[PDB]
Order: C-alpha cells, then sequence, then structure tokens
C-alpha cells in the first residue's frame, strides 16, 4: 500500500528549450572566467611569543 | 558532415576533416579509434563531434569520457 512511484513531473527535453539551456551554459562559461582568473593564497603569521 | 555546430574558435583543416570522419562513423553506426598523432587536437575533434551530434541527431546524451 505504501507506494512511491514518483511518476509525477515527467520532464522532457525539446529543441526550443535546447537553445535556452545553451544560453544559461554560455552564461556559465562567462562565470567560468571568474575561475580562470586568480588571486592569492593568504599565508599566515608566526606563533605567539613567550615572555617569562 | 563537414560543418561546425555551436562551437567557438573553429577547427583547422585536419581537425575539420576528422570531425567529418567521426560523424560519418556515427551515421553508419560504427565505432572508431581516432589514432591521430599527438597535438592534432583529437580532444578538440571529439568535442566538435559532441557538438555536431548534439545539434544534428536529436539531442545530446550523457557522453562519458574516461581519461588518465
Ligand atoms: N584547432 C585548434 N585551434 C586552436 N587551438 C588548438 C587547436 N587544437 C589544439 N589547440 C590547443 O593546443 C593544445 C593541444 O590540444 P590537445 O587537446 O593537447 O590535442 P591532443 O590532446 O590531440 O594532443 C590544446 O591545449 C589546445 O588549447
Ligand atoms: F593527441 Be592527444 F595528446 F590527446
Amino acid at each position: 500500500r505504501r507506494k512511491g512511484p514518483h511518476c509525477e513531473r515527467p520532464l522532457t527535453q525539446e529543441e526550443l528549450l535546447r537553445e535556452a539551456k545553451i544560453t544559461e551554459e554560455l552564461n556559465l562559461r562567462s562565470l567560468e572566467t571568474y575561475e580562470r582568473l586568480e588571486a592569492d593564497k593568504k599565508k599566515q603569521v608566526h606563533k605567539k611569543r613567550k615572555c617569562p | 558532415t563537414p560543418i561546425p555546430l555551436l562551437l567557438r574558435g573553429q577547427l583547422r583543416e585536419y581537425q575539420h576533416i576528422g570531425l567529418d570522419w567521426l560523424v560519418t562513423m556515427y551515421e553508419k553506426k560504427l565505432n572508431g579509434i581516432l589514432a591521430d598523432e599527438m597535438g592534432l587536437g583529437k580532444t578538440i575533434q571529439t568535442i566538435s563531434l559532441l557538438a555536431h551530434l548534439a545539434c544534428e541527431k536529436g539531442n545530446w546524451g550523457p557522453h562519458l569520457i574516461i581519461v588518465p
């Protein structure tokens, strides 16, 4: 009785939707440019000093 | 079969002819070795085959690339 088929939302791909998804992937390439550029590693300072 | 699809920075001669050969193999339902010697952009030829098949043979399927 406790069935869970998940046949709902039977989504399918189409040619008009193809170019839209290509468009968001072109934007994803543009975003990839932010991965193609680079910044620095942020190194760290020395340990605290004793004083007895 | 010698035609670039939604791709950028287009091929040079042997790469375009290789794209043509690859989609010719696909159309005849064949499987192939692109045994091109190194530097002929066989990666780029394969990417162009990906694009060509995606736009011209229905839609793209999940091509799996297993590499070193
Ligand atoms: N047709 C091409 N046009 C522009 N650049 C290319 C082309 N083919 C290869 N390159 C550049 O030269 C390098 C060599 O390509 P590569 O993928 O190493 O070919 P292969 O793997 O077949 O040796 C790549 O990093 C690529 O950026
Ligand atoms: F032709 Be290669 F080195 F992929």
